[PDB]
RNA sequence: AGAGAAGGUCACGGCGAGACGAGCCGUUUAUCAUUACGAUAGGUGUCAAGUGGAAGUGCAGUGAUGUAUGCAGCUGAGGCAUCCUAACAGACCCACAGACUUGAAC
RNA sequence: CAUUGAGAGGACCUUUCCCUAGUACGAGAGGACCGGGAAGGACGCACCUCUGGUGUACCAGUUAUCGUGCCCACGGUAAACGCUGGGUAGCCAAGUGCGGAGCGGAUAACUGCUGAAAGCAUCUAAGUAGUAAGCCCACCCCAAGAUGAGUGCUCUCCUA
RNA sequence: UUCACAUCGACGGGAAGGUUUGGCACCUCGAUGUCGGCUCUUCGCCACCUGGGGCUGUAGUAUGUUCCAAGGGUUGGGCUG
RNA sequence: GACAACUCUCUCUAAGGAACUCGGCAAAAUAGCCCCGUAACUUCGGGAGAAGGGGUGCCCCCUCGGGGGUCGAAGU
């Protein structure tokens, strides 16, 4: 199957602004991790 | 959905075998209790514009509930309690919040009782499982297999129907099992035996109603 | 699907995830603490516990079940020395997990497990 | 758990060793032959100069099967294998004398044929 | 104050303290050669008598089983009696077999010699 | 603007929930002294269950092998106990007494 | 948190046999309507106590061969079990339960009662009575994005 | 047997349908393609069974014909492209 | 990593056993070795490994194949 029509420029920036939100959550755990180590009580955690 | 008589929550412990004088066994699932089956709240045809019963039923740690809740239960004077649910009944002046529901005044032997619950989840299944579709040919020159079928008729209507049977999320739902028997009740242990099976693996959540039959325990309509 | 199974399979078919597990707990006892993925780790706990309280006991039987897991003999022995010394108060429970930062190349989760 | 092109033993006197079934009487729809149900079958091999003829269309109650009975009591019984008794259309078994074990299970539809039985079980 | 997990054990421990009470039963493995009878809810007169080796013997609870392989006029015939069942009576060991296996059933495709009782 | 409402998401231990999200349960593991609610997972201890008689050492035998020690040994995805490991450290969102009109009441 | 239910779906299926009664009916041979009772079929909803299937978690035999120094004993390999014999939990059916209820409502055909237009008659023009596996409620799941976004209980709105 | 109209209904007439064999050539030619099975639906009613009826040349059982009714059902094989 | 549908490469499947299908297509079955046995038909070469049956592991003993023992559910 093939796409019939391309794609118009609006619905493509809609859909490609999901997959760059992604990017919004990774950014919130990567900021809880580093105010984690940032004050080095963590027993479950390692860095070297 | 008007509901005959109160019903009680119990959770499933699972099934055994239960023999009779004359050496009939019965398989049966055994229904156990926790503490709890305490009415709730109580809804009015003036206040609620129906009448029901709210009756609670696993108890709980006090932290673990939220404030809402909390303040919820303590407007009836009950302890704190997992599970809410609502039977609907056609008269409530029998019903006082804080009462205590006990499963031996509610249900005597050889009666007949309605077991609602939630089934085990199987996950996303496919068309052979889910609706019983019978499967294709495995071998002489067959490449269909576990496949659906063909979805719809030609160029008309030209799309497919609605609720056409596919592929899709099964079990997981809330499930009524209509007149079973009770076979035994246990007052040491408090707990009750059911001839047959009830939905949902042990440990789940059980509602207990006595039957209802639609010429007569109901309202006519 | 999978209700109650439990076994941890760590993408790799029996064989080789037997052999993959026999691997890692030798290097574990032999080095004490080691750095792996926390799939890996989970995994490894139950056969790293199941070493230790074999030579809890010490038979020539239990010896010998243990020498039928353990590549390297020395280690075994090593074991059977050491365990009864240092483990003997301990009821179970002889393995750390402290996880760390994920690895560079693929992103897959890593984990320290120390022999505790 | 007889099937149509099942191959049957026949437990009596009636003069036909084997029978294929080719269909389930009395079930309406059902595919399963079990224990106490009429089935009609032909001859395959007969027993020679025998009132029966082989390629004969025939009624026979199965009596044995290799699938297994459930009992009240919990029992259960499992042969080794599947056997039938040519009857009529009267609940009569044809042949005079019967083979083998069978059930109480049968006494209900057929009186003859737990009458002629060597074992009842 | 019995927890739940207990109750389902529980449950079946006294279902069988009960029944060994009123019918003490036997210790019965497999490769043993062993003789029934079945109060049948039909006549009165005759308890069955069932012979034969037992091939399994499958522990659960109350329900635990007993399958008894014996040849009869030719034909092969396995029965399962559940062990604590009311309408058995007596129960008792005749002989035992010498038996490597927990469950012969490779006495299916033997000879009828090794089935051959009484 | 400081702070962080009720609650939510994340994180962390999970599942009879699950393609992913979602759902559900947990997150210092109580006290008790008369009920029940404060063990999530793994481990350890015991129990059900499976398999079917361990290794070692004895005896018998020219030997293959049998027999005793012993319902053994292994296993235990199931129960029940016990905090021994890991549920550490924590992070993010979030708090105009609820625009305007009209009756009614006071 | 708990629910009302507009709307939407699933399901309301069918066969023998037995009482009624060898009663009506008929010279006999034959043999009922109506209403009760059981067993089945197909289909649906669950479920794992039993009977099992699988069960590369496990346990046992066993062939070839290479390891662990050698005997003993174990480990590897014979794709994604070397080959066999068993199997718990899960999942599953051939196994186990359960379902299809309504002197509810309104009709189609039809049978009707009072009864005119046509001082007779007429089930119809007024008005009504019975009655269908059909139609609508009841049964079972979903359901307030039902933007017409419902109702109920409780909670929270700090500091300067 | 009497009796056109229980059931048949000759000689002729008036229709509907659009499933047969056709006429037409409006249609697409580039890669808009015929008959059977499998799987999977769905709808129509001119009703094969199951629900209710009228008439019978319906004693009863079973029919015949017709009225309303499309909710459900409509098997497994030997044989054929 | 996780362990959905589904497709593919594979192992197994109760009772039945070709009912499948255009068609036993694909799978399953058989299999080595020694011993007994071996048809119609024939161009007298064949057919023929026809078909069909038995035996088979590991130990001792005898003769240079036979007897005795012994495990296993099953011995190329
Ligand atoms: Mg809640
Ligand atoms: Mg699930
Ligand atoms: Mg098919
Ligand atoms: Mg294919
Ligand atoms: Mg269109
Ligand atoms: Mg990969
Ligand atoms: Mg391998
Ligand atoms: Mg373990
Ligand atoms: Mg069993
Ligand atoms: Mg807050
Ligand atoms: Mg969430
Ligand atoms: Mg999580
Ligand atoms: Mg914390
Ligand atoms: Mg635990
Ligand atoms: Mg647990
Ligand atoms: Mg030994
Ligand atoms: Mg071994
Ligand atoms: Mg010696
Ligand atoms: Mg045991
Ligand atoms: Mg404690
Ligand atoms: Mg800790
Ligand atoms: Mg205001
Ligand atoms: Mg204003
Ligand atoms: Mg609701
Ligand atoms: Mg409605
Ligand atoms: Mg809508
Ligand atoms: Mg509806
Ligand atoms: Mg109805
Ligand atoms: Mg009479
Ligand atoms: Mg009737
Ligand atoms: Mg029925
Ligand atoms: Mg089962
Ligand atoms: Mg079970
Ligand atoms: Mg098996
Ligand atoms: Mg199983
Ligand atoms: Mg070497
Ligand atoms: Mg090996
Ligand atoms: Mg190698
Ligand atoms: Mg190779
Ligand atoms: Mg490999
Ligand atoms: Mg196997
Ligand atoms: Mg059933
Ligand atoms: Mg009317
Ligand atoms: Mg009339
Ligand atoms: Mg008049
Ligand atoms: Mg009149
Ligand atoms: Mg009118
Ligand atoms: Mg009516
Ligand atoms: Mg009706
Ligand atoms: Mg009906
Ligand atoms: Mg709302
Ligand atoms: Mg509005
Ligand atoms: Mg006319
Ligand atoms: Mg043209
Ligand atoms: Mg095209
Ligand atoms: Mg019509
Ligand atoms: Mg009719
Ligand atoms: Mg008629
Ligand atoms: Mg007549
Ligand atoms: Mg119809
Ligand atoms: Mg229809
Ligand atoms: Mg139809
Ligand atoms: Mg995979
Ligand atoms: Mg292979
Ligand atoms: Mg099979
Ligand atoms: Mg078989
Ligand atoms: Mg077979
Ligand atoms: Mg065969
Ligand atoms: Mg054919
Ligand atoms: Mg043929
Ligand atoms: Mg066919
Ligand atoms: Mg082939
Ligand atoms: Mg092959
Ligand atoms: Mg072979
Ligand atoms: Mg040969
Ligand atoms: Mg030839
Ligand atoms: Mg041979
Ligand atoms: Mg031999």
């Amino acid at each position: 199957a093939v796409p019939k029509k391309r794609t118009s420029i609006y619905k493509k920036r809609i859909r490609k602004n999901i997959w760059k939100k992604k990017g919004y959550w990774a950014a919130l755990k990567a900021f809880s991790l580093a105010k984690s180590l940032s004050t080095g009580n963590s027993k479950s955690f390692f860095v070297r | 959905s008007v509901d005959a008589g109160i019903g009680v929550m119990g959770t499933k412990l699972g099934m055994m075998s239960f023999f009779e004088e004359d050496g009939t066994v019965v398989p049966v699932t055994v229904i156990g209790f926790k503490e709890g089956n305490i009415v709730t709240q109580v809804k009015t045809e003036s206040t609620d514009g129906y009448n029901a019963v709210q009756v609670g039923y696993e108890r709980l740690r006090d932290r673990k509930l939220t404030m809402p809740e909390r303040g919820h239960l303590n407007k009836a004077g009950v302890i704190p309690m997992r599970h809410l649910q609502e039977f609907r009944l056609v008269s409530v002046d029998d019903f006082t919040p804080s009462q205590k529901l006990l499963f031996e005044e509610l249900f005597k032997e050889g009666d007949m009782v309605d077991i609602s619950g939630t089934t085990i989840g199987k996950g996303f299944q496919g068309g052979i499982k889910r609706h019983n579709f019978k499967r294709g040919l495995m071998t002489h020159g067959s490449k269909s297999h576990r496949a659906l079928g063909s979805i719809g008729a030609g160029t008309t209507p030209g799309h497919v129907y609605k609720g056409k049977k596919m592929p899709g999320r099964m079990g997981g739902t809330k499930t009524k099992i209509r007149k079973l028997k009770i076979m035994k009740i246990d007052t040491d242990l408090r707990v009750v035996m059911i001839k047959g099976a009830v939905p949902g693996k042990p440990g789940n959540l059980l509602r207990l109603a006595p039957a209802k039959i639609v010429g007569k325990n109901i309202p006519k309509n | 699907m999978k209700h109650g199974r439990k076994i941890h399979r760590l993408s790799r078919p029996a064989d080789q995830r037997r052999a993959l597990l026999r691997g890692l707990t030798t290097q574990l006892l032999k080095h004490g603490r080691i750095k792996t993925t926390r799939a890996k780790a989970s995994a490894m706990r139950k056969y790293v516990d199941k070493m230790i309280t074999l030579a809890k006991e010490g038979s020539l039987h239990k010896r010998r079940q243990a020498l039928g897991f353990i590549y390297e003999k020395q280690i075994v022995h090593a074991l059977f020395a050491e365990v009864p010394e240092r483990y003997g108060d301990r009821n179970g429970g002889y393995t750390r997990i402290i996880r760390t930062l994920p690895r560079r190349g693929d992103n897959a989760p890593m984990a320290y497990i120390e022999l505790v | 758990m007889i099937q149509p092109q099942t191959h049957l033993n026949v437990a009596d006197n009636s003069g036909a060793r084997e029978l294929m079934c080719i269909r389930i009487i009395g079930a309406s729809n059902r595919r399963y032959a079990r224990i106490g149900d009429v089935i009609v079958a032909v001859i395959k091999e007969a027993i020679p100069n025998t009132p029966l003829e082989r390629s004969e269309v025939i009624r026979a109650v199965v009596v044995r099967t290799c699938k297994e009975l459930k009992r009240d009591n919990g029992m259960i019984i499992r042969y080794d294998d599947n056997a039938a008794v040519i009857i009529d259309q009267e609940g009569n078994p044809k042949g005079t004398r019967i083979f083998g074990a069978i059930a109480r299970e049968l006494r209900q539809k057929f009186a003859k044929i737990v009458s002629l039985a060597p074992e009842v079980l | 104050r019995v927890k739940l997990g207990d109750i389902m054990g529980i449950l079946n421990k006294k279902a069988v303290h009960a029944a060994e009470e009123l019918r003490p039963v036997p210790g019965i493995r497999t490769g043993d050669i062993v003789q029934i009878r079945l109060e049948v809810p039909e006549n009165k007169r005759r308890l069955s008598v069932y012979k034969g080796i037992v091939i399994s013997r499958q522990n659960a609870g109350i329900h635990t089983t007993i399958r008894i392989r014996r040849i009869i006029a030719g034909v092969g015939v396995e029965i399962v009696f559940p062990l604590y069942s009311p309408n058995i009576k007596e129960i008792k060991v005749v002989s035992h077999r010498k038996v490597r296996k927990a469950r012969l059933y490779y006495l299916r495709d033997k000879l009828p010699r090794l089935s051959t009782f009484k």
